[PDB]
């Protein structure tokens, strides 16, 4: 129920996080493929998603709608499996595409880590992590992947 | 089947370990949602 | 990562 990062279990394991904001569950396509999820008594169903952005939300609409500035530092609120949650800070460098520049951390934690939130200054989500590339040295890079509101 | 449990509140830390570099990468994007190296 | 880029 209450804002917050919620870890995604199976029953059991983390296979992933989300972000509960404004009544909507925010996590990455690929950590629930869109099935239902229990929350205490409650089921929670999808409502929106979309593959190739790799995000779904439960229960409303994207709600995130913060942008990486470009310029300043963010903070991974990483929550990785059997641990506690933990903010790490980076400046991000950028995937260059086709359609714009997306900012990316070169952080690198473990597949249950997925969807756990990117911050800015200011406490917003400016997305999810857990989408990325690994590069020649075998080291990973995830985009800062966000939704539109 | 899957079930969510909370974990914390979302909020900078203004302590935080700083670490990571920022490299610039030229990416392509599928439409199965893989990112790739170009 | 580790399921791959995920």
């Amino acid at each position: 129920t209450t804002d917050g990062v919620y870890r995604v279990m199976t029953r059991s394991t983390q296979v992933g996080v989300g972000v509960m904001q404004e009544g909507v569950f925010h996590t990455m396509w690929h950590v629930t493929k869109g099935a239902a999820l229990r929350s205490g008594e409650g089921r929670l169903d999808p409502y929106w998603g979309d593959v190739k952005q790799d995000l779904v939300s439960y229960c409303g609409p994207w709600k995130l709608d913060a942008a990486w500035d470009g310029l300043s530092e963010v903070q991974l609120l990483a929550v990785p499996p059997g641990e506690r949650a933990k903010n790490i800070q980076t400046l991000p460098g950028i995937f260059k595409t086709k359609d714009g520049d997306i900012g990316a951390v070169a952080l690198d934690y473990p597949a249950g880590t997925s969807g756990s939130p990117i911050l800015d200054k200011c406490g917003r989500v400016i997305g999810l992590y857990g989408n990325g590339v690994v590069i020649k040295n075998g080291s990973y890079v995830s985009a800062i992947t966000q939704g539109k509101r | 089947d899957m079930y969510i449990e909370r974990a914390g509140d979302i909020t900078w830390e203004k302590d935080a370990e700083v670490t990571g570099n920022s490299p610039r990468l030229d990416v392509a994007l599928d439409e199965s949602g893989d990112f790739s190296l170009v | 990562k580790g399921x791959x880029k995920k």
